[PDB]
RNA sequence: ACCAGGUUGAUUCUGCCUGACGUAGACGCUAUUCCCUAAGAUUAACCCAUGCAUGUUUUUGAUAUGGAAAAAUGGACUGCUCA
RNA sequence: UAUCAGCUAGUUGUUAAGGUAAUGGCUUAACAAGGCAAUGACGGGUAACGGUAUUACUUUGUAAUAUUCCGGAGAAGGAGCCUGAGAGACGGCUACUAAGUCUAAGGAUUGCAGCAGGGGCGAAACUUGACCUAUGGAUUUUAUCUGAGGCAGUUAUGGGAAGUAAUAUAUUGUUUCAUAUUGUAAAAGUAUAUGAGGUGAUUAAUUGGAGGGCAAAUCAAGUGCCAGCAGCCGCGGUAAUACUUGUUCCAAGAGUGUGUAUGAUGAUUGAUGCAGUUAAAAAGUCCGUAGUUUAUAUUUAAGAAGCAAUAUGAGGUGUACUGUAUAGUUGGGAGAGAGAUGAAAUGUGACGACCCUGACUGGACGAACAGAAGCGAAAGCUGUACACUUGUAUGUAUUUUUUGAACAAGGACGUAAGCUGGAGGAGCGAAGAUGAUUAGAUACCAUUGUAGUUCCAGCAGUAAACUAUGCCGACGAUGUGAUAUGAUAUUAAUUGUAUUAGAUGAUAGAAAUUUGAGUUUUUUGGCUCUGGGGAUAGUAUGAUCGCAAGAUUGAAAAUUAAAGAAAUUGACGGAAGA
RNA sequence: UGAAAACUACUUGAACAAUAUGUAUUAGAUCUGAUAUGUCGUAACAUGGUUGCUGUUGGAGAACCAUUAGCAGGAUCAUA
RNA sequence: AAUUAGAUCUGUAACUUUGGGAUAAAGAUUGGCUCUAGCAUGCUAGAACUUUUACUAUGUAAGGAAUCUGACUGUUUAUU
RNA sequence: CGGCGGGAGUACUAUGACUCUCUUAAGGUAGCCAAAUGCCUCGUCAUUUAAUUGGUGACGCGCAUGAAUGGAGCAACGA
């Protein structure tokens, strides 16, 4: 197709095989307004209804502590990973929790299987802060 | 059958230590120029950064 | 006008994942000045308490020394939002 | 966007009239059959207001652009109209639908996508503040109005000019304090000057990190696959520079990190500019329309047609004959085992096998010659004689004059099984049933046994259908061969054209290998088809084919750091030789 | 037409019912595949103990067996 | 017992043994008088006027969605 | 013409792919169901209704279903 007056079968035929771009392909069909979890934006917001742990995969060996809530703006349950050392002894049931990503596009990083979520405020207070100290919890 | 009272159990074992007051630290172009002055002398330009900084 | 780490007892390739760098929104911790520049667009073109945003003019002169009405002239521009 | 290929009936045109400020199927009579499409009509989706000033990144240009300015549309949803130079107007009127509010119960009434402000929604966004100072509008705009438009308050939205010290404990003297003038619609604030007090451990610095990528500690104390950290690789089993605390070091600095989209990294979308034998990738093979493209000194090569040698060829189709062997019927002779396996067993024979003989009937197939030899578009093609029919190549003062290559739509052929109908059935033989081996065998071994494999008439369309190498065109190193045929030459040779086998060099390649898989980062002669990390998966669903089995087209949700190609060193073999 | 109130006929036409259809989204007894984490065998890799592998047609707890045609990516580039 | 029913014009689904289902379902029109227009000369289209509005004296299918069983046309206990 | 069994252990509970065992001619395969064929029985779940021993769709250790004593199946036709 290599010819000077043959720009209406070029075009014709790069946008066929542009079609089988994986990044490209998902842009066509608008996957990110049918099958997002949390919806479009940084940030959720739950209500906590278990505290459970899981284990991690071979060859480590662990236990992962998270917790299952549910979602305000969609109404879906999803689970949350506690992300820092003796953090659960603050959070209580039925109370309010804010959710944030991992930074993997959408997948599972580290050995945590299954879970792509994880908490980062507990009653609007920082829990990174709350480690380090310097509030408390009312 | 997962156990979750282990929760914390290692940094509420530590025993805590006080810290100890320093100085002020100086802060702007005066902290460029304590930071120059001191690295001038032991020839760390001379040697292309072969040497071990922290030393302790 | 620049590339690095990861498949093997060790080697050379194809191939993908990851690090390093921009542009718009949200968030954590910490803040002494001065000048410039911005602020309910993203979901709900969803419902509104209260107060205010369009009147001028001797052209005649209200049993009235300067204002009643009637006439004349503009309210179709300007401003707000993107179904 | 083809998992949307046919669509349109006031629709296309002619004549005539009405209506408008005006052209016009803009509306209505009569007549006619037109109008648009693989250069994508007609449908479906948009988390779609169009350009532009302005930002990035660049070697011929891409991407964002609610945000400054120009243009278009709407005032809860729809419709209709008055006044008027200009409205199908909503801080103008009428009706219906969805929501309401006041009442003395007869009735009356409302549209904040105008400025403040409240409610809901959310991860997410400010004063129910003063004023006509400057720029403007309202038919002369020096005094009327102006939530248009200015002037101030709230906020880490960003970009600038700067601070937190300097000279050697001491000296001098920047901010946090106040005051005049200038200024303001009136008040701030900025600028110029002036006052006091005495401090840089001060009123005056934080955020992230210290195994590699990646600048900086095998520093100390606790815990022992626990608690925990880590974008990827990876640390934690009583000495952890890789978790918790404490000391010290590094990067940026009034900022610093965490996260969701979306660009560059990417020569992993390749026009410039990727790859298709073996890593993902050339439809089973030909014919042929739209689109793409072309040898020419404008008159001629090539192409197509036609002769000679009736050269050469398991090319195809149909009638007539023929070859031994296996199996069976039967006439003679004779009288115990025949047949198979590594070794045996069931089965089989005195109503006489097995062997040597004499005659017969049927079905299948052409041994040895038989090759790195021939023909065919591919699948394929070996007994003889005739009939019909057909290729490529070599020679040559034969006709015509550019008729060419490759191909979406369409068409034909296509081993082996498998289907419906009729003919036939010697050997072989899935399924089924028995005898041994075995812990177990419904498998390998052996004995039986049906469909099938044979012929005619039709459907069906899949193979490791492989040279795993699409088709056309120009140039290339020697040596030994093979098929056809012409010239020189003559019994002794060396030479022309078209195919084809192999060896040694040379190139190219990641390598095995290699006259193309060469003429390439010093990348371009023309044209069709296919691939983009593994797995889910050639699986679901829709459509088109078929008597059926089934064939072509062909995804996703949830997952995962590898899967893979060529080649060296070992180890192993119920592998082979010396 | 009518003194007017009003009656009659065309035009634009909001709303309310009955059915046909197109695009999204979503409950459901039962219940198919797939991915992430002990029991019974030994199909594949050496001639993996019956050499492997595609295509079709039949069997079966399970990998898989068996008839027929093909290929070497084989255990042979090879002996009148 | 009641509703539907004749004739003309539009329109017609799931399923399928590809013939059917189908006259499916669902809508609209119908008198009298005076004319115009075709050619085949007794049949069919259109127009105007008018009314206590038109197949209906007699004759004339209620419709749709599912399950069990028999393939279909046919025959049989003269008198339960 | 006819016929087509029973008991024991074995992978948090539970179940039994797998194994052992009495006999016999062979031990109901492909299919189908509370059906005109199911005693207990007005079986269990869903749906149809204000309310259902009725109807329809699923389940199966089926008193006593089952292959020309034919099994499975409804297009056309039915006082
Ligand atoms: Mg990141
Ligand atoms: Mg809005
Ligand atoms: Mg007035
Ligand atoms: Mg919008
Ligand atoms: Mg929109
Ligand atoms: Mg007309
Ligand atoms: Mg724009
Ligand atoms: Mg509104
Ligand atoms: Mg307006
Ligand atoms: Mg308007
Ligand atoms: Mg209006
Ligand atoms: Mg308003
Ligand atoms: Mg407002
Ligand atoms: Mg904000
Ligand atoms: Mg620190
Ligand atoms: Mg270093
Ligand atoms: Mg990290
Ligand atoms: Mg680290
Ligand atoms: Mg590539
Ligand atoms: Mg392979
Ligand atoms: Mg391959
Ligand atoms: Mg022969
Ligand atoms: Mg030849
Ligand atoms: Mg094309
Ligand atoms: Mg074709
Ligand atoms: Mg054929
Ligand atoms: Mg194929
Ligand atoms: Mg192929
Ligand atoms: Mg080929
Ligand atoms: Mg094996
Ligand atoms: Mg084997
Ligand atoms: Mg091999
Ligand atoms: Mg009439
Ligand atoms: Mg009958
Ligand atoms: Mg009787
Ligand atoms: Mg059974
Ligand atoms: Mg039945
Ligand atoms: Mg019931």
């Amino acid at each position: 197709m290599n010819g000077l007056f043959a720009a209406n079968d070029l075009i014709k035929s790069r946008k066929v095989k542009r079609r089988s771009d994986p990044y490209y392909r998902k842009k066509i069909l608008g996957t990110k307004y049918k099958h997002s979890k949390i919806g479009n934006g940084p940030q959720a917001k739950g209500i906590v209804l278990e505290k459970t742990g899981v284990e991690a995969k071979q060859p480590n060996s662990a236990v992962r502590k998270i917790v299952k809530i549910q979602l305000i703006k969609t109404g879906k349950k999803i689970s949350a990973f506690v992300p820092h050392d003796g953090s659960l002894n603050y959070i209580e049931l039925n109370d309010e929790v804010v959710v944030e990503g991992f930074g993997k596009k959408g997948h599972s990083c580290g050995d945590i299987p299954g879970i792509s979520y994880k908490v980062v405020k507990v009653q609007n207070v920082s829990l990174l802060a709350l480690f380090k100290g310097k509030k408390e919890k009312p | 059958q997962i156990n979750i009272k282990k929760a914390g159990k290692v940094k509420n074992q530590t025993p805590k230590v006080a810290k100890q007051e320093k100085q002020r630290a100086k802060t702007g172009r005066c902290a460029n120029r304590r930071k120059y002055e001191a690295r001038l002398e032991m020839g760390y330009f001379e040697c292309n950064g072969k040497m071990k900084l922290n030393l302790k």
